[PDB]
């Protein structure tokens, strides 16, 4: 069991800054550093994948009316609604290969080992979700990134989210078939609190324990370094705080 | 003719959206977007640059080439960007 850093670091009122930290921490990781596990929450917002263009995916006017923040993340996937009822976590480790499918599969096993502590029979997961059998509802979605020396995996777990919002934010081909997808979503996703009575901090504590055991890492709480701090602010100032970025139009490195 | 279209395509994991701007038989512009993974990530820009402007006939040449430079596109096969990018 090697040493890792647990970062309990969040800016729920600023999802853009939250995603900046995620990229900073990924980007300044030198091969051989202590692996990192971050936990965090976002207030009402839609996060689109890297290859996504906001206007094609989500209803911008519904989002503005209801004060739902738009944000684009560094990784592919996947547009998703987040609120204070989603537990978000990311893991950054050293990498010596480019097998991203292994990473996805490993992290899924750690999620499963974590939900077993809570008495839940959780199941992967072709690649990037975890579900509870009922015939199965998705309770967690994931994405990630790799580069020479480092891999990033991050996921959002539905603990006590408003499941109705997942469909209310998406852009519908015709507004009549808003109902075929809404009733299909509710039948395919659930909260962890639908099955067990847990607070968000006990879900987290199970995750810390599951990830420590499965990854053979001893995660001790740590703070962000100055190096990770600056890079985050810079990434916010130059990239995450821009309309061009969040609308899905900026696809080049600006550091 | 001048022709512009927009197309979705469900792959095994993901959704490729394409917008093509066609001048006769030739690709004037292209924009690829949607729900997928691709490493390197800025390989998406290479794929658009390559198609712009070739001939809608020699698309597969470009797809198969692109992949032979070693691009990883989990749960999205090369014949998925073929279905996405095909009009007729």
């Amino acid at each position: 069991h090697m040493e890792g850093r647990l970062l309990l670091l969040e800016t729920p009122g600023n999802t853009r800054m939250s995603l900046a930290y995620d990229e900073a921490i990924y980007r300044s990781f030198q091969y051989g550093d202590k692996p990192i596990l971050r936990f965090y929450r976002h207030d009402r917002s839609v996060i689109i994948g890297y290859f996504q263009v906001a206007e094609e995916e989500v209803d911008l006017d519904y989002m503005k009316k209801n004060g739902i923040m738009l944000a684009r993340r560094y990784t592919g996937g996947g547009a998703v609604y987040h609120d204070l009822g989603d537990l978000n976590f990311s893991v950054v480790r050293s990498s010596d290969d480019m097998d991203i499918t292994s990473m996805f599969r490993t992290m899924n096993e750690a999620v499963v080992n974590s939900l077993r502590i809570l008495g839940l029979d959780a199941r992967p997961g072709e690649l990037n979700d975890v579900s509870i059998p009922v015939g199965e509802k998705k309770i967690m979605g994931a994405a990630g990134a790799m580069r020479k020396g480092a891999k990033l995996w991050h996921a959002a777990m539905l603990v006590h989210t408003d499941l109705d919002m997942l469909s209310a934010v998406l852009k519908v081909p015709d507004e009549k078939f808003r109902d075929k997808i809404a009733k299909s979503t509710r039948e395919r996703v659930a909260n962890v609190t639908d099955f067990v009575d847990v607070s968000i901090d006990e879900v987290r504590n199970a995750l810390i324990r599951g990830f420590s055991e499965t990854l053979h890492i001893d995660f001790r709480e740590d703070t962000i370094t100055e190096k990770e701090e600056s890079l985050a602010r810079e990434l916010f100032d130059k990239k995450y705080s821009t309309e061009e970025w969040n609308m899905g139009l900026l696809r080049k490195e600006v550091v | 003719m001048h022709m512009m279209y927009s197309k979705n395509w469900k792959a095994k994991k993901g959704l490729i959206r394409v917008t093509l701007d066609l001048d006769g038989n030739r690709i004037k512009d292209i924009h690829i977007s949607g729900d997928f993974f691709m490493f390197p990530e800025d390989s998406i820009n290479r794929l658009e640059d390559m198609l712009r402007g070739s001939s809608i006939e020699k698309i597969n040449d470009i797809i198969r080439d692109f992949y032979n430079q070693g691009v990883i596109t989990p749960g999205v096969e090369p014949e998925d960007f073929i279905q996405a990018l095909r009009v007729i």
